[PDB]
């Protein structure tokens, strides 16, 4: 533990709404920063601040700002977000070692619109008999579809409790319309179990994707359902045949 | 010769009259370069001298930034002090810091400083060997303590030995027309009667850089101490220093007595006496 | 706490030359803590215009500063230093002497 | 880290073997190094710190630094599965900023004892006419391409761990809205093993 | 050049 509190975890907002992120730390640290990370661009710094009412700029700084008042405070502002803001802020501090230490993550969306906003569909897709005569193993595979943002936590859940042998997950997710601004989303994984296993029909598969969206304080007057956060799940049972 | 570098800063609280005061001042050798102020209206490193005006905007932000958050580094510091010592919030306080770097002739590093003295006296410092702290009481104590969890020691000699050498070696060169340069000592010799019996012969040196000098007397070539009076060293305001030295004397005998003066800039060391017809 | 007396000296960076222009100098060193004021002085009246130094500080950690203002040296007018420490019972008054 | 050895993409080990990532920094005035590990879409997290010239080591990491050389360097011994992740190293500015690198993928790949490389379809467990391709059990040497086709979806390569049988395993899937899709043609486009096993989609 | 001191507090 001793690390920093990022508020909040993920967000999704749309262009131009002034918002802002805390960061806060009872370590007593000096120096405090914000960073932001992107594929293809690395890790960089936002702003940083070397102690109480002390500020500096990073290599992004642009259309941020910060203030230091006091010791365990570092909000990030964004008074105008933009598109280009969509990314994955840390926040971190440091003491005397000068040993920087990083925050759990603040995925923020910036979105043209709360309309462009989905929760995942869920899928499970059986073992191929196949599989099952060729190797005597048996996986399955979860597809989550058309989610935005990205904001998606897969896990699997076999006979009531989660499982972690033999699954894998992509690390990242698909654009589903590489073409399209907002384009939606997809995410799959593998839970590979023995044939035997898979053959036996007291056995239940579950997989469960955790989907952060719209808070209560977000104006929808949609048909749809309000895309909140929520989770959405899909379902197997073993098979004897 | 050999040269230096120091930053010199000094934290004093004022309780009732707000922050405390911090004021800190970057020196080459004898030779002021830059200078903060907390009061000042700026609120930035500021150039002190015209050879460090060539540094870009960068560098401006760098420093300012720097010695800003060491300013309330060292307002921390003076709070922690006050607890140390069960002092009151009422009282005025005095927190200094010295460091810097020494290169010889070669600009190879020779030595190195870290430390701290509060209301004047001695409370921390990083030893010659750059590895270590000297603290001067309990409460320094308990600040080594922690220095030595987080590796102040090894990160400030990385800093002593490497940046503020590098640095150093940059401003010499930027500053050569300067920098380099050894004005030696101006000499002139002044007579005063205070009595019949007894008169006083002063000894001049005037212009000469850098501050670093000696005045000796000599009477029958013999290291003088009794009635010998040295002021301070004083800067002229151009850059260059001053110094006096003074003999009281037996009367008449003025052609007797001898001073020696020794500066950087004087190949041989001057021997003065009163010379020309008079007494 | 320690403390120390300031050592005073007032002179002029050039060699006087009556009616040249100079600058007339107050330096005060070797003091303890570091508030001090210091006056110089035309005919026992304050000069309106001075400046000095950045406050810096010697090995010993005493301190140092260099009160500065141009004139014009003449045969009568007399230039003197006034000093106020903590140190001190009361101001000290040093004056210029062409022969220091 | 930009130069003429700038790192580039990723770094694969034999399981076992000892990883090394050498880095280039361009500016001399580097004093404080610090290494980080971050795993996929999480915090980055502090591994090992380097004040001066030389070599650390904290169990199996030892952090170089070479300031004449302008090097800084991590070693992993004994590399293992969990050590796949991102390596990344930050220095301070003159100013105080800290300026992370080039980053290092470093993917830990264990060697497959059997590879029986094969395409099998899925389907969906409720809507049965939907279905997914998955190209799995191929060795570590081969590569998944992206589609030629803009609506067919291929995912990257991901291995898994059945712990209890000392087996692993890699697998990509594929899937496809359009109705004359065939899992026989996905991977059309990647470059597969001429012994790749296609069955007739169902079954046995 | 000023050395980065932050954190090194009494």
């Amino acid at each position: 533990e001793a690390q920093v509190t990022q508020n909040p975890r993920y967000l999704i907002t749309v262009t131009g709404k002034k918002l802002t992120v805390t960061c806060s730390q009872n370590m007593n640290h000096e120096y405090m920063s914000w960073y932001r990370q992107d594929p293809g661009l690395g890790l960089r710094q936002i702003y940083y601040s070397m102690n109480v009412e002390v500020t500096d700029k990073g290599d992004v700084p642009e259309g941020y700002k910060v203030s230091r008042k006091e010791k365990r405070n570092f909000p990030l502002i964004l008074e105008s977000p933009s598109p280009n803001q969509t990314s994955l802020y840390f926040c971190a501090s440091s003491g005397a070692s000068h040993e920087q230490y990083f925050g759990p993550g603040t995925r923020l969306t910036v979105t043209e619109d709360l309309k462009n906003v989905f929760p995942p569909e869920v899928a499970v897709f059986e073992p191929s008999e196949a599989e099952i005569s060729h190797t005597q193993k048996a996986t399955l595979v979860c597809l989550a579809t058309g989610f935005y943002p990205d904001h998606v936590e897969l896990s699997w859940w076999v006979n009531g409790k989660e499982v972690h042998s033999g699954v894998c997950t992509d690390p990242q997710p698909l654009k589903e319309q590489p073409a399209l601004n907002d384009s939606r989303y997809a995410l799959s994984s593998r839970l590979r179990v023995s044939a035997t296993f898979w053959q036996n029909p007291r056995n239940h598969f579950r997989c469960q994707v955790q989907f952060y969206g719209l808070s209560e304080n977000d104006e929808w007057t949609q048909d749809r359902a309000k895309p909140v956060t929520q989770i959405v799940s899909a379902e197997a049972w073993g098979r004897a045949d | 010769g050999s040269h230096s570098m120091r930053y010199f800063s000094t934290s004093v609280s004022r309780p009732g009259r707000g922050e405390p005061r911090f004021i800190a001042v970057g020196y080459v050798d004898d030779t002021q370069f830059v200078r903060f102020d907390s009061d000042a209206a700026s609120q930035r490193m500021e150039p002190r001298a015209p050879w460090i005006e060539q540094e870009g905007p960068e560098y401006w932000d760098e420093e300012t930034g720097k010695v800003k958050a060491h300013s309330q580094t060292d307002r921390e510091n003076l709070r922690i002090a006050l607890r140390y010592y069960n002092q009151s919030e009422a009282g005025s306080h005095t927190l200094q810091m010295m460091f810097g770097c020494d290169v010889g002739s070669d600009g190879r590093f020779l030595r190195g400083y870290h430390q701290y003295a509060y209301d004047g006296k001695d409370y921390i410092a990083l030893k010659e060997d750059l590895r270590s702290w000297t603290a001067a009481d309990m409460a320094a104590q308990i600040t080594k303590r922690k220095w030595e969890a987080a590796h102040v020691a090894e990160q400030q000699r990385a800093y002593l030995e490497g940046t503020c050498v590098d640095g150093l070696r940059r401003y010499l060169e930027n500053g050569k027309e300067t920098l380099q340069r050894t004005d030696p000592p101006k000499t002139h010799m002044t007579h005063h009667p205070i009595s019949d019996h007894e008169a006083t012969l002063r000894c001049w040196a005037l212009g000469f850089y850098p501050a670093e000098i000696t005045l000796t007397w000599q009477r029958d070539g013999e290291d003088q101490t009794q009635d010998t009076e040295l002021v301070e060293t004083r800067p002229a305001g151009d850059g260059t220093f001053q110094k006096w030295a003074a003999v009281v004397v037996p009367s008449g005998e003025e052609q007797r007595y001898t001073c020696h003066v020794q500066h950087e800039g004087l190949p041989k060391p001057l021997t003065l006496r009163w010379g020309s017809l008079g007494g | 706490m320690i403390q120390r007396t300031p050592k005073i000296q007032v002179y002029s960076r050039h060699p006087a030359e009556n009616g040249k222009s100079n600058f007339l100098n107050c330096y005060v060193s070797g003091f303890h803590p570091s508030d001090i004021e210091v006056d110089l002085l035309k005919n026992g009246e304050r000069i309106e215009k001075v400046e000095h130094s950045d406050l810096s500080f010697s090995k010993d950690w005493s301190f140092y500063l260099l009160y500065y203002t141009e004139f014009t040296p003449t045969e009568k007018d007399e230039y003197a230093c006034r000093v106020n420490h903590v140190t001190l019972s009361q101001p000290k008054i040093v004056k210029w002497d062409r022969d220091m | 880290q930009k130069e003429v050895e700038q790192n580039s993409g990723p770094l694969s080990v034999p399981e076992g073997a000892i990883a090394s990532l050498n880095c280039t920094y361009s500016d001399r005035g580097s004093q404080s190094f610090f290494w980080y590990r971050q795993y996929s879409g999480k915090s980055p997290e502090l591994i090992m710190s380097i004040y001066s010239n030389g070599d650390k080591e904290d169990g199996r990491f030892t952090a170089q630094l070479n300031k004449a050389s302008q090097y800084v360097s991590l070693l992993i011994r004994d590399s293992q599965p969990s050590d796949s992740a991102t390596y990344l190293w930050g220095t301070y500015n003159q100013g105080g900023k800290l300026i992370f690198g080039q980053g290092t993928e470093l993917s830990v790949k264990p060697n497959i004892q059997n590879p029986d490389p094969a395409v099998y379809q899925l389907r969906d467990s409720k809507s049965s006419d939907k279905s997914v391709c998955l190209f799995t059990d191929f060795d570590s040497q081969t590569n998944v391409s992206q589609s030629k086709d803009s609506d067919v979806y291929i995912t990257d390569k991901c291995v898994l761990d059945m712990r209890s049988m000392d087996f692993k395993s890699n697998s990509a899937v594929a899937w496809s809205n359009k109705s004359d899709f065939a899992c026989a043609n996905a991977f059309n486009n990647s470059i597969i093993p001429e012994d790749t096993f296609f069955p007739s989609p169902e079954s046995s | 050049r000023f050395p980065l001191t932050f954190g090194w507090c009494f």
